[PDB]
């Protein structure tokens, strides 16, 4: 990467720069909130 | 479930019948089904004899509609069922039973025998 970086075969002395560290997640979390207030569909295909 | 039948033993053949049937515990939240009467003497097969639903329809074997009557209570606790005029044949016992579509007699009742004292 310091070679590529420059687009040559040869680098001198020093502190160079590069890429950054970058840290990936790894699952997904979807909390929304708790069922209520259920439609009466229940009561209606139920219906006498 | 318990479904008891109540009624007399013998009778007169001037007399009425006056059998009860008792249901305990039912799903009253449903269409289609009801109490169903049906008899059985010993010597010939089963014979059906009556169908009430929840909405109070009130039903017989065809060609017997002026000799059959039904009492309902309208309290879920008992169904009436009244005879006149008999026919001394007639001496059998009789299964109070509910009575679904599909399942043709769901729970089936102990009955009650009956005989003519004649
Ligand atoms: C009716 O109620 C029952 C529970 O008694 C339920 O399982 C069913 O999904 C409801 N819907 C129907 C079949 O109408």
């Amino acid at each position: 990467e310091t070679k590529c970086t420059l687009k040559s075969f040869t680098v001198e002395k020093g502190i160079y720069q590069t890429s950054n560290f970058r840290v990936q997640p790894t699952e997904s979390i979807v909390r929304f909130p708790n069922i209520t207030n259920l439609c009466p569909f229940d009561e209606v295909f139920n219906a006498t | 479930i318990t479904l008891k039948e109540s009624g007399p033993t013998l009778v007169k053949p001037t007399q009425t019948l006056t059998l009860t049937c008792a249901f305990s515990g039912f799903s009253l939240n449903t269409g289609g089904a009801g109490v169903g009467w049906i008899r059985q003497p010993p010597g010939k097969a089963l014979e059906w004899l009556a169908l009430i639903y929840w909405d109070g329809d009130k039903r017989y074997n065809p060609s017997l509609k002026s000799r059959l009557a039904i009492i309902m209570d309208t309290s879920k606790n008992r169904v009436v069922l009244t005879m006149t005029n008999m026919d001394p044949v007639d001496t059998a016992t009789y299964y109070c039973a509910h009575h679904k579509i599909e399942y043709i007699f769901d729970y089936w009742g102990q009955g009650t025998l009956v005989a003519v004292s004649s």
